[PDB]
RNA sequence: UUUAAAA
């Protein structure tokens, strides 16, 4: 880490939703993807990976312990204490879908590499649904147990995660947008889950 | 606010004031213990000497206020002299004097905004009470901390009002205190709203006199009348870079280098090739932040502005003596009598040249100029960072004020500093320490001093040399 | 010529001082002692490099010189005779005697002759020995010189840091331990250094026994 | 917390009824009591210390500082720091995060309330110090700032120049401070106000933030324990949204008082 | 606030107190009584101190533990709203904080009977809601009256006083404005005695003078464990009663 | 990982320091003899006191001046300790204890006691001035840490030179070393450590409410009198009779009249090394400038 | 912006 001197400032310049999956070409972890979507003046371009099972020396918990980090990659550096916080929402809905029971005394290591996040015209709802549709091919490649596929959508800020075909909610999350926008958002999500949902099984069954 | 209880008279409150300075806003919070152990320091009284308490060295406070004051005609008589921030920064040199006051009462809300506007004036006050005597005496009565003068404040009140309320409450308890021995107090104020506030205030009538109303009730009016002062800033930015290329292009602006005069240091003369005589650049203004040896480029004046050469002598060690070093955007009376002096030789003279004004800096002259701490801004037991005066070597320079902690120990220290600034807003330029030489009039100090006024090189020689 | 003192230091099982123009490192081993968690080693010896320089806090640039110093000093001690123990090698820096910045060639050939003069003085099994030099060429005669002054490097166009390894009586190099090279260079230069580098390394292992001989002999039966 | 399985089953089964019987008994739509101390920090403008039923304790400290909004982007910075954990926790950053959403310069609060000059503007900043926590705070956090933020005094602006403030009179903020609130999830029944056992037995959890009298932007569902974590049929969603509708006005009332 | 008059010679400082007058002083005991076993709310002048006493109980983890006595730990944590302008260092990690952190550790290890409560663990945690000067001995007192509320068994009272040397003339109770312009002394004396468990100098002092500094020094000490005595009488005989 | 002391030899100091007795043979008052060796560039200076061995590198830099203080230059100093002076010492701990109170009392005497001139270390008020940075280097550890370092800084700030600076006007020109001879730095005056250990032959009890001070004190301990010491003392003081600085916190609590008779046992000794500093720092000059007779400039007349 | 001479 060298960082350079501390005398030197940084640089001051004065629908149809293509989709992009891929799963594995990683060897350290055992389940890896990559998702990337670009609409509009946004694309979205990160990679997940799935370090485990790992056996917890030490430990006598009765289910899993899942750890999901969100690490910024080399643009459009988000600040830090939003990362986490994501990344506590993943947990969240993760939680709940990954069989925990069938690994005990282990957790399971998340690592979500936002590399390339571009606007060409807060901005984190747009990446929520594409950073879920990542780790649930990651956990999927891993051979980890997921009780159905998990996916979300957008709808202006609100950013809502089914499951079972839509039939019942995992995860809900809102900034900005608007008011009383609630049933219209939710449907606008639910026709997107879907989206996100038969592709996800699409390319994991390809060879 | 409130007000809580202590022991042995004792009583604790809460002052709050917020602070504005460069667009910011701070709320700064106090504590204040309001006593009831403050004497009158009267020889007079017989109360108040029975709740003294001695100091640190255990050392009983000495009444110094006369027995038998100076008694004028009825119905004052006997009296006591109470003096306001106006009366003080006034006639400070009438306060001197050793026929006009005798027995001054100095309230504390006086002491505290005299400090705070002329600390030169501050020191020669306090020293009249440390030299208090058989023919002078002055004393400090804490109002403010004390449990019977200090004053609340009202709702949307003036704080010059506040003050001007706390001073007429000073006057009421000493004139009630003193009832038992006869003696009067004078307000000596020159505000006359606040006069008038005081007549109104029935609950405990005062004496409420002027000064030219104070000094007609003394018996030797006639030799100090003649004596009395006179009852009661930002320089101008310089040109832009392209407007002094269209001014000297033109023939409106001229370059030349400001030589300030041997025996006034307010007085510039820049050479020019089209002028027989040398242009004289005289003012604060019109010189406007050079100094002595710049490039600049002036601006001529209209011949209503013109002035002859002047023949006062004038340095920056004696000119605005009562000012501080950080003022920014108070007259003496011996520079009035000194400044309406030259005004009239100018206005008889033949002598008179044409005049301009420095509107532009092109060189600067600025280097490690030697000099020494002004004594008159130096607290001599505080250590605390406070801006100090710099009087320079080279009497054609003006004073420069710099920041430090160490002013107490740099006293009697021939010191070097350097110019680092001199805005439009400050009145004197901005310096730093860089090296102390040594004690002043030390053989040592005095001729390394010499040489660095000088550029003469006085190191040892270079290895090379050998 | 260099100077170098063996048992400088009180609190460490072997010390050593190596002092060559104008660097000084001051190098002291302690071993073997009960490793902690992480380090201990199933059947071989651990080792805890440590480097610091002169001024300042022990940056990045300190840590390229605990690994390279770390690859001369693994093969030189035979790690299988101290099974699950630790040698602590710490190498203090005093003077730099080049430009820190723009080089350190010269701090990592004093901290390889001071880290093997504290080993012997330990008393830790050592294969063989140990000596290392630096060579730069200046680019007016583009000619081979070793240890360069300070002046001397800023003018070079390519920096060498060569270490050897000596067997039999300080005569037989056994194999090339370490050759960090850095600047501009070919192959004809290469050989035109390291035949060069390797006569000077074998006076210098040969000044070093006569060094750690002086002083080692006294202390035993003496 | 840290409970038995044992009890684990016994409070899951308690609450999943339809009775839903709490275990202190109190309804779906009660709260505990709850103790709030305001003004007594003289070095800030605004202060509050809020204490809770269980233990949990939490003080809020307001300061003010004069700043050109059109080079500032956020007015109302929150620093949060909870002790025994790190600044860099990741329990701490979260709500770090999440209350700089509902107390954002502009959608939260509008940037109007706190202007000063076509220049200048007051930047808000809240410290909050967690001395105690046996729950999720953030809805311990948001009744201290209320409580602060409307016990805040800030100095009088005087009227491009600097601006000046007067020495002794002190304008009072009037600023609209929304509200966190946390609703917990048990099978098929809502729970508004969770306790530290009802929230270690639940399925989800739900935050709810409520501004002028509305459901306004920052929400999340964020779960309450990573034991049973279980997905809620979107018919839960809406009803624990719309039950805070009724109460909260209640809440306010008794509140801002 | 401005260019003030640290000790006039009619004896009066910028406060309005006397050169041997202490600033009032309100103690509270078990104010937290559901976040710690030991609770005091020192406000000694304008000094708000939040002291608590989490122990004595079994470590977190059981790799640190002394079989043969207690391990006592301070966490002093100065708020951001400490002063008038809001701190925008981090405060925590600071190096002069971690000096005072362990300066109260072994300031109480030797006063606190540790070898009474073996294997155990005494966890002392501080915000400092406000400060004005002498903050060092504000924290000694604050410490003192947190463990008596846990019901730990100490030797003696601890007193935190602190005392500046302006020319020739000694100050007791330091405020803000007052160590910014002289010399500070903070003493650590033990009860009514003599013994001093603390004792920084920060600031350059004669030697002529250091003597007469401590003696006044200790003196108000001793003023300001009365203080401490009277509150816990008047909260034991209302607490049983 | 950590030094292991028996029993036997824990008695024998013990009762050694009861009958007047030291195992290195000084007395109770007795300071360690000092060495001072300077290095090679400017800066670099080696003490020895005992089998102390503590090395200290004096540099300097162009540095941004504090907000609150823009006409004072900055001092920085890091001791960190290397496994070098002992392996009970885990490297990259820099927040030891002893780490942490060594830097804090060097910090007090240099810095905050206005021993280096900071107000001569400003260039330009509020931009440009002089941090000047210490780096202590624990050679051989033996007692004395902080006795040592602060004889190492001072004497290291002394013979430190920093480049020369021309002004003109805003603009700054470092000159190199080789185009103008660097300018020493500014010293008002010079703190001397001098730490006090402490013993006590009964117990924690009778030292509370105990008016008989059976106290042991000895000046400048050994490692293996450290050790076994209970109570901890450092003050610091110069040739001008000012107390610098004292730290004493915790250990056995001493009365006031004992803490007075440590300061004036200490003047003797920080009197006798302030004039050994001056005078070999007298003796290094002569070394660097032999023909310095010769070069002279400024000479008297007749 | 003090002539010349020896210093
Ligand atoms: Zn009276």
């Amino acid at each position: 880490r060298l960082l350079g001197p501390a005398a030197a400032k940084p640089m001051a310049f004065s629908s149809e939703q293509e989709l992009s999956l891929h799963t594995g070409f990683i060897e350290n972890c055992n389940g890896s993807a990559l998702v990337e979507a670009r609409s509009l003046g946004h694309q979205t371009s990160l990679i997940t990976a799935v370090y485990g099972p790992r056996s917890i020396r030490g430990s006598f918990t009765s289910q899993g312990t899942i750890s999901i980090q969100l690490k910024n990659g080399l643009l459009e550096k988000y600040n830090t204490n939003e990362l986490k916080e994501v990344s506590s929402f993943l947990m969240g809905i993760f939680n709940s879908v990954v069989n925990l029971s069938r690994y005990p005394k282990s957790g399971i290591d998340i690592f979500v590499y936002l590399t390339y996040d571009k606007d060409l015209t807060s901005q984190i709802s747009s990446l929520i649904p594409h950073c879920i549709t990542s780790i649930t091919l990651a956990l999927a490649d891993a051979g980890i147990e997921l009780v159905d596929m998990a996916g979300a959508g957008e709808a202006n800020g609100t950013v809502v995660s089914f499951i079972k075909n839509g039939e019942e909610i995992v995860g809900f999350w809102k900034d900005d947008g608007d008011d009383e926008d609630l049933l219209e958002c939710l449907d606008r999500c639910k026709e997107q889950y879907n989206r996100y949902r038969d592709l996800m099984i699409s390319c994991l069954m390809n060879q | 606010p409130r007000r809580k209880r202590l022991a042995d008279g004792l009583s604790v409150t809460q002052k709050v004031f917020v602070r504005s300075r460069n667009g910011g806003a701070t709320k700064i919070v106090r504590e204040h213990y309001l006593r009831s152990d403050i004497p009158c320091l009267s020889r007079s009284c017989t109360k108040c000497p029975q709740i003294v308490v001695p100091d640190a060295q255990n050392e009983l406070p000495k009444f110094i206020l006369s027995d038998s004051p100076l008694e004028l005609s009825a119905p004052i008589g006997k009296h006591y002299v109470v003096l306001d921030t106006n009366v003080v920064l006034q006639a400070i040199d009438l306060l001197e004097n050793p026929n006009c006051f005798f027995d001054v009462i100095v309230p504390q809300i006086v002491l505290d905004e005299v400090r705070n506007k002329s600390y030169p004036v501050y020191t020669r006050l306090r020293t009249l009470c440390r030299d208090s005597d058989d023919h002078k005496r002055f004393i400090v009565f804490h109002n403010e901390f004390s449990e019977h003068t200090f004053v609340e404040r009202l709702p949307n009140e003036t704080i010059n009002d506040r003050n001007n309320r706390a001073i007429r409450k000073t006057c009421q308890w000493y004139s009630e205190h003193l009832k038992p021995y006869d003696i009067n107090v004078v307000l000596v104020t020159n505000d006359r709203l606040n006069r008038e506030a005081a007549t109104k205030e029935v609950e405990s009538n005062i004496i409420t006199k002027s000064l030219v109303q104070y000094i007609e009730l003394l018996p030797n009016a006639d030799d100090i009348r003649d004596s009395i002062p006179q009852m009661d800033f930002t320089f101008p930015e310089y040109y832009s870079t392209a407007r002094v290329m269209g001014g000297l292009k033109n023939g409106v602006l001229y370059q030349g280098n400001i030589q300030i005069s041997e025996y006034n240091f307010l007085e510039g003369s820049v050479s020019l090739p089209r002028f027989s005589k040398p242009v004289l650049i005289v003012g604060q203004k019109n010189l406007n932040r050079a100094f002595n040896g710049d490039q600049v480029i002036v601006e001529l004046l209209p011949q209503s502005e013109w002035k002859a050469p002047s023949s006062i002598v004038l340095d920056s060690e004696h000119f605005d003596v009562n000012d501080n070093p950080d003022i920014e955007a108070v007259i003496s009376d011996k520079q009035r009598r000194l400044l309406a002096k030259d005004a009239m030789i100018a206005q008889r003279s033949k002598k008179i040249q044409p005049t301009a004004k420095v509107v532009y800096i092109q060189r600067r002259s600025w280097r490690q100029y030697v000099g020494q701490l002004a004594p008159s801004s130096v607290d001599p037991q505080s250590s605390s960072t406070q801006n100090v005066f710099v009087i320079l070597m080279d009497k054609c320079l003006p004073k420069v004020r710099i920041r430090t902690r160490r002013a107490a120990e740099l006293l009697d220290k021939r010191i070097v500093i350097s110019i680092d600034s001199w805005p439009t807003t400050h009145k004197y330029p901005l310096g730093h320490f860089v090296r102390d030489l040594g004690t002043i009039e030390s053989a040592q100090a005095e001729t390394e001093a010499l040489l660095l006024e000088h550029d003469v090189e006085y190191r040892p020689f270079s290895k090379k040399v050998l | 010529s260099v100077q170098a003192e063996i048992g400088i230091l009180d609190h460490v099982d072997g010390s050593s001082e190596f002092v060559s123009q104008d660097t000084k490192v001051i190098c002291s081993v302690t071993g073997p002692i009960e490793p902690k968690a992480r380090q201990e080693l199933p059947t071989q010896l651990a080792l805890e490099i440590i480097v610091r320089p002169a001024k300042g806090v022990a940056t990045t640039r300190e840590k390229v010189l605990e690994d390279k110093l770390r690859a001369v000093l693994t093969p030189l001690i035979t790690r299988h005779c101290y099974p699950r123990q630790l040698c602590q090698i710490t190498c203090q820096i005093l003077e730099s005697g080049e430009d820190e910045a723009e080089f350190s060639l010269r701090e990592l050939s004093c901290c390889i002759n001071a880290a093997f003069l504290a080993l012997v003085d330990a008393g830790i099994a050592l294969n063989s020995m140990c000596a290392s030099i630096p060579i730069a060429i200046i680019k007016d005669t583009s000619d081979i010189i070793v240890d360069p002054t300070a002046e001397q490097l800023k003018i070079s166009l390519s920096v060498h840091t060569l270490a050897l390894e000596f067997v039999n009586g300080g005569k037989v190099v056994k194999n090339v331990l370490l050759l960090d090279s850095n600047g501009d260079f070919n192959e004809d230069q290469l050989f035109s250094l390291l035949e060069l580098g390797e006569q000077k390394c074998q006076e210098l292992v040969t000044n070093i026994r006569r060094i750690i001989q002086d002083n080692i002999s006294p202390r035993l039966v003496v | 917390m840290s409970l038995s399985v044992a009890e684990k089953s016994y409070l899951y089964d308690s609450l999943a009824s339809t009775p839903s019987i709490r275990p202190d008994g109190r309804l779906p739509h009660q709260f505990r009591p709850i103790e709030i101390f305001t003004d007594f920090l003289p070095s800030s403008n605004g202060s509050s210390r809020i204490i809770a039923s269980d233990g949990s304790e939490c003080i809020v400290s307001i300061k003010s500082k004069v700043v050109d909004h059109h080079v500032e982007n956020e007015l109302l910075q929150v620093d949060v720091d909870i002790a025994g954990q790190r600044d860099d926790a990741l329990v701490v950053e979260t709500i770090t995060s999440l209350l700089n959403k509902v107390l954002k310069s502009g959608s939260g609060v509008d940037s109007s309330k706190l202007q000063l000059t076509k220049k200048y503007s007051f930047k808000i900043f809240v410290d909050v110090l967690v001395i105690s926590s046996h729950s999720h705070p953030v809805s311990l956090i948001s009744f201290a700032i209320y409580s602060a933020l409307n016990s805040t005094y800030l100095p009088k602006l005087i009227s491009e120049e600097l601006p000046t403030f007067h020495d002794y009179d002190m304008v009072k903020l009037d600023i609209n401070p929304p509200l966190v609130f946390i609703l917990a999830v048990v099978g098929n029944n809502m729970l508004l106000d969770p306790a530290a056992n009802e929230s270690e037995v639940a399925n989800n959890g739900l935050i709810i933030s409520w501004s002028n009298g509305k459901i306004t932007s920052p929400i999340r569902s964020v779960a309450l324990n990573d034991s049973n974590v279980k997905s809620f049929k979107p018919h839960l969603l809406k009803q624990g949204l719309a039950m805070v509708e009724k109460y909260a006005p209640d809440v306010v009332r008794s509140l801002e008082n | 606030m401005s260019r003030l008059e640290i000790y006039s010679p009619e004896g009066l400082r910028l406060d309005g107190r006397r050169w041997n007058e202490l600033r009032r002083f309100e103690s509270s005991i078990n104010t937290h009584p559901h976040a710690a076993d030991g609770s005091s709310y020192m406000e000694q002048g304008n000094n708000k101190i939040i002291t608590l006493v989490k122990g004595p109980k079994e470590p977190r983890l059981k790799s640190q533990m002394d079989t043969s006595k207690a391990l006592l730990n301070v966490s002093v944590n100065i708020t951001k709203f400490s002063k008038f302008e809001r701190s925008k260092s981090s405060h925590k990690n600071e190096r002069r904080v971690l000096e005072i952190q362990t300066s109260l550790v072994r300031m109480f290890e030797k006063n606190v009977m540790l070898n009474i409560y073996p294997r155990t663990v005494i966890d002392i945690e501080i915000h400092v809601l406000e400060q004005d000067g002498g903050i060092m001995g504000s924290l000694i007192n604050g410490i003192t009256l947190a463990l008596i509320d846990a019901g730990i068994s100490m030797f003696d009272y601890i007193s935190g006083i602190s005392v500046g040397l302006y020319d020739t003339t000694p100050l007791l109770d330091t405020n803000s404005l007052e160590e910014n312009a002289m010399s500070t002394v903070t003493l650590g004396v033990v009860g009514k005695s003599e013994k001093l468990s603390l004792l920084l100098v920060e600031d350059k002092i004669p030697l002529d003078r250091l003597e007469n500094v401590l003696a006044i020094g200790i003196a108000g000490a001793h003023r300001v464990r009365d203080l401490m005595d009277e509150e816990l009488r008047k909260h034991a005989q209302k607490r049983v009663s | 990982k950590d030094i292991e002391i028996s029993a036997s030899e824990s008695k024998f100091i013990l009762e050694a320091l009861r009958q007047n007795y030291r195992l290195d043979g000084r007395s109770f008052d007795q300071f360690r003899d000092v060495e001072i060796t300077f290095g090679k560039e400017f800066g670099d200076v080696s003490v020895k006191m005992g089998n102390t061995k503590v090395h200290c590198r004096i540099s300097c830099q162009i540095a941004q001046p504090y907000e609150d203080r823009p006409f004072e230059g900055l001092f920085v100093i890091s001791t960190e300790i290397s496994p070098m002076a002992g392996s009970q010492f885990e490297n990259g701990n820099i927040t030891g204890e002893d780490e942490v109170l060594c830097s804090r009392i060097i910090e007090k005497s240099v810095r905050r006691s206005g021993a280096l001139d900071v107000e001569g270390l400003c260039i330009v008020a509020g931009s440009k001035c002089w941090a000047v940075r210490a780096d202590v280097h624990f050679l051989d550890c033996d007692g004395g840490f902080i006795d040592a370092s602060c004889i190492a800084v001072m004497a290291g700030l002394m013979h430190f030179k920093k480049p020369d600076i021309t002004v003109h006007g805003e603009q700054i020109i470092v000159h190199p070393v080789n185009e103008r001879e660097p300018v020493p730095l500014g010293i008002l005056h010079i703190p001397i450590c001098v730490t006090f250990s402490f013993f006590n032959p009964q117990d924690t009890e009778e030292n509370i409410k105990g008016e008989t001070n059976s106290e042991i004190s000895i000046i400048d301990a050994t490692l293996k009198e450290e050790l076994l010491r209970d109570g901890v003392l450092t003050v610091t003081l110069n040739k001008n009779r000012e107390v610098v600085q004292v730290s004493k916190a915790g250990g056995l609590p001493m009365d006031a009249l004992t803490l007075m008779k440590c300061c004036h046992e200490a003047y003797s000794i920080i009197e006798k090394i302030t004039d050994q500093i001056l005078q070999l720092l007298k003796e290094d000059s002569e070394k660097r400038n032999k023909y310095a007779a010769m070069l002279t400039s400024e000479n008297a007349r007749e």
